[PDB]
RNA sequence: UGGCGGUAGCGU
């Protein structure tokens, strides 16, 4: 359900970091076991990542901010567990 | 047969060796999908000769391009023939005419 | 507006194959529509019977030649493909043909069980050039629809394939030419009613009225899904 | 259960393998290119669809992009696997993104041959054609009258 | 000579007839050119190329 | 299996609007989609009963190339707007309606004198606009029950109206359908991927439900083909 | 389930 990504590159810019962020998001869905926020109407990871880019929910900034938050919360949970 | 031709398809077929051109005129004695027997006329036997010409056709023989090379008789039993007439057409030939 | 109902008025059987049928009365719009639909259905989905598998007495493979016949086995299969046959009752028929002596071996020489009927006895099958040579063959006739290539029949490999059982492509369609020409009809005093004339050229294995009825039944069955909808 | 069983199922050609294949190809672009790739547009990706036959069906408009007439030319097809390659296929390999030529900026896709001919026959006007002087309310009624 | 031969065969001398579409049953607006042409089969099969 | 034929089992209906519908039907036998779509399109377009405006008389107007004060719309525009009007009639085939209005503003379909048998699908449909309060408008519209599309040039003299003063003839769009198109896509069943899937996009004038019109056309064709069933 | 050169031909 995606044939033109012009509205996606206009959202991200430079047409290059969009590929990297979409690849990271698709890897998060596929091997990372993440939950696709947008509805999944029988599609695989890459187009869910592209549509999430389109809707503006995910970009580079939100992605690494969420990654840092997950890292710090899991570190806190681990240190609580060992203590 | 090609509906529109230039007229030399007969010459091309005859000069090429795909066809089975009779060497001596006569009357067909035994026609078959494999062999043709020609009983030559009274003028054309050498002394002390049977006067029987045996033409052996080539059926489904491989070519240099992995294509079929088949020979099919065109004459009928009892049909008189003369020297130079076609007896069995080869590939892409119909009644002694090139048919690509 | 109380649409009138077309009826099959008369059938003109000029020859054993060529036929002309007339349908009337018909309204202005319905004529071309019915003509086109009937033409397509008759040309495509008309059932028939055809020869598929053959077995020669002493032929190992269809790329060979048999002594005494002036035609190759491939030519024999091609001639068998054009055979016209009607079964009237079962799906599988086995026919045996045995001939001896010099002469044109035709479809009339094929032994008939009586239920099976040959439409064209004049159809020549082969030619025996030598008197001592004899030809014995067994052919299989099956009822089907449309065109079935030999490769599709080969796909059934449950019983493997005995050597010498040659396979021939099946042309189950009994019709070869279909045309229609609607024209003006004189019924009552209305000048708008039209008569549809359908000219068909078949192989003689099917009746015109039966073919028309089958096509109409198929169209009605297809439109039954349209009628109900959701 | 194992890779050998999957291999056997594939060589047996069930219907489940066809359904699995249909699911796989759903949005997996494949790259098509010509042997004499001269300019940048020589290779482009497409979203393939299962068809019968033994030949690759190609879009008519993009043919002028490939400079490949349907007279026996052969296309070569490659299949990306990794996610980065698939996103490259969807983002830059795509033919939709390639609309302007990189040499002069003119559009690369351009209607040609029968297409434009049809449009010509749809725009030429006669004088005594049937229906002259009629007044219609919209294109829908025009289509109704024509059909 | 071609026109005379067509006249002998009772076919139209213009060489173009009125074809009817089989897909929709309509009639083509303009006459089209039909006739018997000799066509060959090149040794460029598809099964041995894929 | 000769009598057996494939039937669409996945009827899908999408309602883009109250009058626009898209019907997807699959699987269908090869070649059946094209003929079914062509027959349905022809029957829907040319052979559907319906009520539509035939002629209208306007006081002070004698010809098409005339003009009236207080209305910015030309007489041709008035005729086209009357053509766009859709009326549902059940009491009888032919009905005379009277529309009289004076003032400033849009004169829409809600201003027509309403009878019990007649019904207006779209009251908001604007017939004309009155730009002068002193000017008044008064038409006597004639609505008749007919079939298909009847151009005004057909009845320009065959009607033999003998030229009553102000009787302008208008085109009669009896068929409720406004635009119908049918496409055939490829569809796969098991290993066979040559099946036909029929997509029909059609719009109506709002008088009847699109699927109701499709059902009516299917019933009409089935009743036409009644004489050749079984 | 073994490919390395050479020769000729084919499509751009
Ligand atoms: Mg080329």
């Amino acid at each position: 359900a995606r044939v033109t990504v012009q509205d996606a590159v206009e959202k991200i810019g430079n047409r290059f970091d969009l590929v990297l962020v979409a690849a990271r998001r698709a890897r998060q869905m596929q091997v990372g076991g993440k939950d696709p926020l947008v509805p999944e109407e029988n599609d695989k990871t890459t187009v869910i990542a592209l549509r999430e880019i389109e809707e503006g929910l995910i970009n580079n900034q939100i992605l690494d901010v969420r990654e840092r938050q997950e890292q710090q919360e899991q570190e806190a949970a681990e240190l609580q567990a060992v203590t | 047969k090609p509906l529109v031709g230039t007229g030399m398809e007969r010459a091309v077929a005859v000069d090429s060796g795909v066809t089975a051109v009779a060497k001596r005129g006569g009357v067909v004695q035994y026609v078959d999908a494999s062999r043709i027997v020609i009983k030559v006329n009274e003028d054309e036997m050498y002394p002390g000769e049977a006067g029987i010409d045996i033409y052996n056709l080539t059926k489904y023989t491989r070519s240099n391009q992995n294509t079929c090379i088949n020979q099919m008789p065109c004459v009928s039993l009892g049909e008189p023939v003369e020297r130079g007439d076609v007896l069995a057409d080869g590939p892409s030939t119909d009644l002694g005419e090139l048919a690509l | 507006t109380e649409f009138l109902k077309p009826r099959l008025v008369d059938i003109e059987q000029v020859s054993s194959t060529h036929a002309k049928v007339t349908l009337e009365p018909l309204e202005r719009g319905f004529g071309h529509t019915l003509g086109n639909a009937l033409r397509r259905i008759l040309l495509s989905s008309m059932p028939g019977c055809a020869v598929t598998e053959v077995e020669i007495d002493g032929v190992l493979h269809e790329y060979s030649t048999k002594e005494g016949v002036q035609e190759d086995i491939l030519e024999i299969l091609l001639n068998l493909k054009g055979l016209a046959v009607r079964v009237q009752g079962k799906d599988e028929v086995i026919l045996t043909l045995n001939k001896s002596g010099i002469g044109p071996v035709t479809a009339a020489d094929i032994t008939h069980d009586g239920d099976v009927e040959i439409v064209k006895p004049q159809h020549v099958i082969c030619h025996l050039t030598d008197e001592n040579a004899s030809i014995s063959m067994r052919i299989k006739v099956q009822r089907g629809r449309g065109y079935v290539p030999a490769s599709t029949r080969i796909h059934s490999e449950e019983d493997e394939r005995p050597i010498g059982r040659l396979l021939v492509d099946a042309c189950y369609s009994p019709v070869e030419r279909i045309a229609y020409n609607v024209e003006a009809a004189r019924v009552e005093q209305r000048t708008d009613l039209d008569k549809l004339v359908i000219e068909m050229e078949t192989n003689g294995t099917i009746d015109p009225e039966e073919a028309i009825r089958r096509a109409a039944t198929i169209l009605a069955e297809q439109l039954e899904a349209f009628v109900d909808l959701r | 259960t194992t890779i050998k069983a999957a291999k056997k199922m594939v060589e047996r050609e069930e219907a489940v393998v066809w359904d699995i294949l249909d699911e796989v190809i759903r949005e997996h672009p494949v790259l098509l290119n010509r042997a004499p790739t001269l300019h940048r547009l020589g290779i482009q990706a497409f979203e393939p669809v299962l068809i019968e036959g033994k030949a690759i069906q190609l879009h008519p408009l993009v043919c002028a992009a490939y400079n490949a007439d349907f007279d026996g030319d052969q296309m070569a097809v490659h299949v990306p696997l990794t996610l980065e390659a698939q996103l490259e296929a969807r983002a830059l390999m795509m033919s939709t993104n390639n609309i302007l030529s990189p040499a002069n900026g003119e559009p690369i896709i351009v209607p040609s041959q029968d297409v434009v001919l049809g449009l010509y026959y749809m725009t030429r006007d006669c004088v005594n054609a049937k229906g002259e002087g009629m007044v219609l309310t919209g294109p829908k009624e025009a289509e109704r009258l024509y059909r | 000579e071609i026109k005379e031969l067509l006249k002998l065969g009772d076919l139209p001398t213009s060489g173009q007839i009125r074809l009817y579409d089989g897909r929709t049953g309509e009639q083509f607006e303009r006459p089209v050119t039909v006739g018997y042409m000799y066509m060959l089969k090149l040794n460029h099969l598809v099964d041995d190329k894929m």
